[PDB]
């Protein structure tokens, strides 16, 4: 019954890791008790060092593991995979997750526990690598591939995976990494230089990977711009180095499998164009679609809570989530009709890309509110108007 | 209907054409007797028998061949020079590049550099060459693009191997082309 | 009920800003004054300073801060992009409010309130930007896409707006800009340079963007030239380069998602060729169709007023507006005949775009009855015939 | 190019593990036997056709490279009378294209002087694995409308003729993978005579793959209860009758039937996949493990049906 708890401690402090560990330990021993987080701390030292503590999913204190992490505030350090002859950006090499990725996992909400699927997949990867399982009798190349409609989180999930994996494996690995390779900056006007550049790029990746503790997730966000259909892109000739980069990419990925600390997260909006040698080389060809009614409800709950926080909406209220709405009996006794209307909107807002779903409160406010401060039912009916108008805009564009 | 892209060889082949050229000129300029008459590019090219010198050229040029591919190069100059590292024969490949015709007119090039020994006066033997890479940026800007090669290092524009003089150009060629303005000319001193 | 006022201050005048603010307070609050404009008469010194004062939609108890402005009299500023031998203007660059775009926003007539929504979009953008709403919980990418049948005021609303805003947002943003993008310079015959300089152009736009007072307005006309659908066919048709630009624009439309001084106005009339990962990033996706009857009548009113001002018409007569026409009861009187007959001409000419609706006076005086000064008693009929001609000119075209 | 002196520590488990039910492996064996025996027999090619070229083809990720490597191992150990050892060369077509000819020609010339030095002693048996041959015909299809052909087509043709230069001796074998079943524009399609097709393993191979996988999972106690499974010969002599001792075999046989045509490489990753998602435990019992593997094969089929 392992339960994970992670604490964000403020970057100003410098207290020793195990002292704050035992401090939050007797903090839990004071609490002894659903995914919940705190910021209203009591103890002084506790206030000076930690910013928040979070329980992530009636289990009081059966067993807990404690993770401590230090959010970075500086941006990605760019790199030029070239001899400085031509100035072209190559990869936005990150570091242990920056403050920009904070809250990203909480923002993304998925229908049926795919998030956990990738979680225990990578956990199993390390677990099997631990028992020294023989490579040849059973093996696996790491490649993950996410595909589906646009706006479903697939170029927002690889980064969040980097985040939470670097958070969780902190006890085992001191720092993580991330390399968002820029696909368009790999080819060249001269021929036979794309092959020279791809091997240098992945050789740099290997150099970065050499620290057997250093966790590395390569991120190729637009593989269909990097793996052109090998037979299709040969009819109606392209230059020599069009299906001469796909082979080198495949060879280096098949080479990378013999290193213990690698994941390769890739995304694709278009599947019919990627490859036949790739679309079968990925372990979890996971398909992410538009969120369902419960995921949409959680999305709108987060949005409305945030707008209550920033005072775009004047009076704070309470919205009961779905699992409380089950127990209340769905009665009309003037306590949860607001959540019922929100559920109706969640019902009628099916099929939207899930990027429009975060956009929609802002659009609704802008177009149909024309005021700087509102109550709750007005904003809800405005959101209903906004989803209807989004349907009309989809219809009129054919 | 298939519209389509292109695959230029533009900036690199030049120096490696220079390779042939230099392998010819190192022969013709009488600055190589360890050279042998051979056959390549349908001409009586005179190359070197030493594979060691072949790999020396691999380092000197074929390592910078995509590094020379920057279009900033103005004068690819074979300075034919004495121990002081100052020219007597400025084979100034003034590469005025407007970015198989290339060998169609380097046929004339190779062929006439071959004939240049009927124009080149008797240059004293025992004098080597330097590949002066005249760029658009002075004083060897961006050391990386010139020291691309790991085992083969580069140097800045030190005062000795940076200048030349005595520019008496008898333009043995002026072979303009499509991709190239190979204003090669042999500036005697 | 706030009502706005714009005051045009000549380039000749040099009196400082606040001096003319107080001068125009003296002016407006000695008159103590839906849209009625005055010229710079009624006082000497302001006649030496200002040109026109205009109000936009009665006692005016709450007024606005006067929007007082000088038009710039220098047109485009061509800015090449290639390192050597560009020879193709890649981006025209106005500094709003320029001279040519003057009066443009008022000529255009839409009777569906596209201007209201497309206007309040930016105001709400500012409202959410200044009060610091979290990006992760509510976000939006700043893209506007306009589509409809050809020639209906889609490029003329993507430029009449990038001026009107700089007039409205003068207190906050102190000079606007406008970059008109030359799509056909971005592409290239060379192997990989087709996207490797789209990134360069958006890099230049970013470099313009860093100055946190500017109000950059990127404009892409006829987007289909830039984001043609990714799936054409497997052959050499649309080579591998045209798969990797459409997802090079998309990886730059979202790297300038974080700034709040940017808008991206884009036009297209054949939507079914725009890639679907772009048709979803757009934030408004507005459709503007050919004008209705009231818009037609207003257009003809504007044209007639302009001519009888320019004296291509006999001694002028007054015309009535739909409000006054409905107020009088459509009675045939000493003045209403022209109003009713022009109403019939308007009620006949629906279905035509704006271009033809504005050509029509010129043709009706160029082909039909021609005598350099023509009376309105006849000229209106001389227009009606032209109308029918166009319809006939369609039938013979089938 | 890569290089292997002799089947090394990475070269046993493949051939001991690659499992096809058409017994194509024995077919490759005796085909190559016939080829070598005829060659040393000095039979003439004009009346009866025989070439030292073997081409392997089929869907991608089905063993072709592993089959070539393990076949090289098997032939070099089996031929324990003529060659004391072998040499496996994996020539990558990528690294041969310099900027223009006068470099690539010298490069390929040096590579094949090394090859000639290798073959000069006919004591051994030498292979070449031209990995993908279609990477030599695409560069030839662009004579117009592409890169400068003098630097692309000329080099690949000067390699194609050196292939016939090397193939002329009496102890060489040519191995290639294509992955298209219609034809190849290079002179390795019509002129090739050993053109064996490889596909997904059949229902009788899933059992042998899965038993080896489960045994490997047994080796280090990932599955705690060490229960004994029975080779297919047992299920066929028993009569396929259920009992208390040979039931796991039954369930695994149903699984093998359900997992007919996925792939070679995929049917090797499925236990790891099932353990990763559907087991969620540090140690497993085989009884629930087989049900998890059922869910995993169902999942893999559902995915391959979900990619439209
Ligand atoms: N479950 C969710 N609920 C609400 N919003 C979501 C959810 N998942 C993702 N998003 C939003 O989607 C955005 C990320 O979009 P991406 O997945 O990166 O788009 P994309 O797939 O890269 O688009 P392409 O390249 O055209 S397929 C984030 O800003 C999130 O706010
Ligand atoms: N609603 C309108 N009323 C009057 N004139 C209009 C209207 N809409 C457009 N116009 C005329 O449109 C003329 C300009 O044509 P454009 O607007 O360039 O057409 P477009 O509308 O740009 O359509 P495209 O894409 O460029 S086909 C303007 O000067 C207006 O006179
Ligand atoms: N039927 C199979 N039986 C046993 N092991 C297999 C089988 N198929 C694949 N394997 C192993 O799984 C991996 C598959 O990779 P390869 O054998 O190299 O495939 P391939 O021949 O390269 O196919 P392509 O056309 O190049 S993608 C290898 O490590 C094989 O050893």
């Amino acid at each position: 019954p392992t339960v994970h708890v992670e604490v964000h401690q403020r970057g100003s402090s410098t207290a020793k890791k195990e002292d704050i560990n035992l401090s939050v330990r007797k903090l839990l021993n004071r609490h002894n008790i659903g995914d919940y987080t705190w910021t209203e701390f009591d103890e002084p030292f506790l206030t000076r060092n930690v910013q928040s503590v979070s329980i992530i999913d009636d289990l009081s204190a059966c067993t807990v593991a404690l993770h401590i992490f230090q959010l970075n505030e500086d941006g990605p350090s760019s790199e030029n995979l070239e001899e400085e002859t031509e100035n072209i950006i190559a990869a936005n090499h990150w570091v242990l997750p920056a403050a920009e990725f904070h809250g990203l996992w909480d923002s993304l909400v998925y229908d049926v526990e795919v998030k956990s699927h990738l979680l225990d997949y990578v956990m199993t990867t390390l677990l099997f690598s631990d028992k020294n399982v023989n490579s040849n009798l059973i093996t696996w190349n790491r490649v993950v591939l996410l595909h589906g409609p646009p706006g479903t989180g697939k170029t927002s999930l690889c980064k969040a995976l980097a985040q939470k994996l670097t958070i969780r494996l902190s006890s085992r690995y001191r720092y993580g990494q991330l390399i968002e390779i820029n696909s368009h900056s790999l080819f060249s006007k001269w021929f036979s230089e794309s092959g020279k550049l791809v091997t240098k790029m992945f050789q740099k990746i290997q150099d970065l990977i050499d620290d057997k503790d250093a966790l590395v997730f390569v991120l190729i966000d637009q593989v269909e711009s990097l793996t052109a259909a090998r037979n299709a892109c040969r009819a109606g000739t392209e230059p020599s180095d069009a299906i001469r980069v796909v082979n080198a990419v495949l060879t280096q990925i098949d080479q990378i499998k013999r290193h213990s600390n690698v994941v390769i997260l890739t995304t694709s909006n278009i599947t019919e164009k990627i490859d036949v040698a790739f679309v079968d080389r990925a372990d979890i060809k996971q398909y992410i679609g538009p969120p369902s009614a419960a995921a949409i409800f959680k999305i709108y709950l987060s949005c409305l809570e945030e707008l209550m926080k920033c005072q775009i909406i004047y009076p704070r209220q309470q919205l009961l989530t779905l699992r409380e709405l089950e127990m209340i009996g769905f009665i009309e006794n003037n306590v949860s009709k607001l959540s019922l209307l929100l559920n109706d909107i969640s019902r009628k807002s099916e099929g939207l890309s899930g990027r429009v779903l975060r956009k929609l409160p802002f659009l609704a406010h802008a177009l149909y509110v024309q005021a700087p401060t509102v109550t709750i039912e007005g904003f809800l009916q405005a959101l209903s108007l906004a989803v209807d108008k989004q349907f009309e805009e989809r219809k009129k564009l054919a | 209907r298939q519209d389509l892209n292109f695959g230029q060889v533009v900036a690199d082949v030049l120096c490696e054409f220079l390779e042939v050229a230099v392998h010819l000129i190192l022969y013709v300029r009488e600055v190589y007797g360890i050279f042998q008459k051979r056959k390549k590019y349908n001409v009586p090219v005179q190359m070197s028998c030493h594979p060691e010198l072949n790999q020396y050229i691999q380092d000197t040029l074929h390592c910078v061949k995509p590094l020379l591919e920057k279009n900033d190069v103005e004068k690819v100059v074979v300075v034919i020079l004495d121990k002081e590292h100052r020219p007597v024969e400025k084979f100034v490949f003034e590469i005025t590049q407007p970015p198989s015709h290339v060998e169609q007119l380097l046929r004339a090039f190779i062929l006439k550099i071959s004939v240049c020994d009927a124009v080149l006066d008797h240059n004293p033997p025992g004098c080597t060459f330097t590949v002066l890479v005249h760029t658009r940026e002075a004083a060897t800007r961006n050391m990386e693009k010139i020291q691309v090669i790991k085992d083969f290092p580069w140097i800045l524009a030190d005062e000795q191997d940076v200048h030349m003089h005595d520019p008496r150009l008898i333009p043995l060629k002026t072979m303009t082309s499509d991709i190239l303005k190979m204003q090669l000319y042999v500036e005697e001193r």
